[PDB]
């Protein structure tokens, strides 16, 4: 009921694809960031939402910078985050299993401006 | 920007019989800290524990702090404030509580005060007066010690003193003591060899 | 093959000596701060060591500060740490058992400066 | 254009206790490297590998810095900046990183940098400092010398002195040492030569 995930100095998760096991009740993502940059030049955060939904995440969190960790603050469209962060540091985020569905495309993404389009994946 | 005062470094044991004491450490290359007794003076390296005892003949009341400053011992240097050399200043050493420039912290003691004295300029570092455990004969404080007898530009290598006062709850003086300082990179060895020479 | 660790606004934690299993094949320890002091004055970390390796771990780890968590950078002496935390946070860190010896003496301390006498504990 | 200052050679350990140390290599034909601990002086061929050796008491702080710099032995050329020779400074050898006309180099180290300093117009070559590796106990910088002692238009058989200092990340003097060096075709034929009359 929990992966860990590794985003690095050159823009990558060290994974494109998640699949939650649905007998959890609850799913935990441990991030961390294996790289030298501070939050500021390469920040890393954990997003997930629809796919249909991702594009407007990254936009407006793009437009919300560092301080809102590039989110858009009370987004609903985000089903669940990490906070935004930087070389060495680390957060988790546990969300109920209870918001998905089968016959539906999720994405995970990090929203630090321009990461988005190497850095996401499916669930 | 020197002092235009000197702080007093006459023993004073007062009221309550105010004594220093440390612990008998010998002089071993392992030992961090170690007091001689002849020389009256404190070996010990930087940023590592130096405790010292407050041996007291009966109980200061309450509200009683006790209070630590260092000077230098040399008479030119004595109106000069004892400060962090630039290096240490700057480093990323911080224990959330002391100031940058503060020579002197205690460590593992949540009320531990500091001070920037408004008119003398003097760098202070305060803690409440605690009785003995249960048991003990004497108080323990855990100074740390941030820069180095041999820092450029900060003590400059000039000898200096710690002055302990025993103050009541509105700062006045209810007893002095003090002792010589070598913070080092060996205390035991640099304690050996100044003894060799008496 | 597990532990919950806590270190309160006292500069305590609420164990001082851990043993693991030989069974074990990884450990994990879940270190929390249930205090309300943020991290700059009340930070605490679960980092071990070897006994012998303690003392210069603690001193090489002050001096790096806060921003490093308060250790040194790429210490082969430490067998395993969490990251530092503060008040409300919680962070955990999995090491291999193979990493340990019968014969041999560790011990577990936060490298907050000043804390760490008052912080430890065996293993 | 000379420079208007000379800098400092003198000897400094400051904080951590800053020393430096050399291979006991010999000098035998084949070796590129050798250091007289009776002349302080190591002998060295051209763009071969010398090992310099840090040794400190105690650990320098993340974000530490290890300057290089060269200047002439004789005091009535410390004014000169030591640079290449033009046919050196022209030739094909630039790996990148340093400019074509810095005496001195570190090789193996992406993290190197290089100063033509605005004021001095020194030439020097830094390093961050990183601490021993694991089963070590010294830091070891391998440095390059871009010209023979004997290249005409540029040292032209003057000795010189390079000069080590510890920085901290703000610049702040935490040591320093020196070492006469000789870039010579045979370096264990030519430290036999000039400990002769020792
Ligand atoms: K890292
Ligand atoms: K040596
Ligand atoms: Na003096
Ligand atoms: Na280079
Ligand atoms: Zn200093
Ligand atoms: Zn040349």
């Amino acid at each position: 009921c929990s992966v860990d995930i590794q985003g690095n100095d050159q823009m990558q998760f060290n994974t494109n694809a998640i699949t939650v096991d649905k007998s959890c009740k609850q799913f935990t993502v441990n991030l961390s960031h294996p790289g030298n940059l501070p939050k500021n030049v390469m920040g890393h955060n954990w997003v997930l939402s629809t796919a249909a939904d991702m594009q407007g995440v990254v936009t407006d969190g793009m437009a919300s910078g560092l301080d809102k960790d590039y989110l858009k603050p009370d987004d609903s469209r985000v089903i669940a985050h990490t906070k935004l962060i930087g070389s060495g540091e680390k957060d988790s985020v546990t969300f109920d299993v209870s918001k998905l569905k089968e016959g539906e495309q999720y994405m995970f993404f990090c929203t630090f401006p321009g990461h988005s389009a190497l850095m996401k994946g499916t669930l | 920007p020197l002092s235009s005062s000197v702080p007093s470094q006459k023993t004073y044991q007062g009221s309550y019989g105010f004594r220093l004491g440390f612990l008998h450490s010998g002089t071993a290359k392992s030992v961090t800290c170690t007091y001689s007794p002849a020389l009256n003076k404190m070996f010990c390296q930087l940023a590592k524990t130096c405790p010292v005892q407050l041996w007291v003949d009966s109980t200061p009341p309450p509200g009683t702090r006790v209070r630590a400053m260092a000077i230098y011992k040399q008479s030119q240097h004595m109106t000069e404030v004892v400060r962090r050399c630039p290096h240490h200043e700057r480093c990323s050493d911080s224990d959330g509580l002391a100031p940058p420039q503060h020579l002197i912290r205690v460590e593992g003691n949540l009320r531990v005060e500091y001070l920037d004295d408004r008119n003398t300029f003097r760098h202070s570092v305060v803690v409440p007066y605690e009785p003995p455990e249960v048991g003990s004969d004497c108080t323990t404080i855990h100074y740390n010690y941030m820069c180095n007898s041999s820092c450029m530009g900060g003590m400059n290598r000039r000898p200096i003193l710690t002055i302990i006062t025993l103050e009541d709850s509105s700062g006045n003086l209810l007893g002095r003591n003090s002792f010589e300082v070598r913070v080092c990179a060996c205390p035991g060895r640099d304690r050996r060899t100044e003894e060799e020479n008496l």
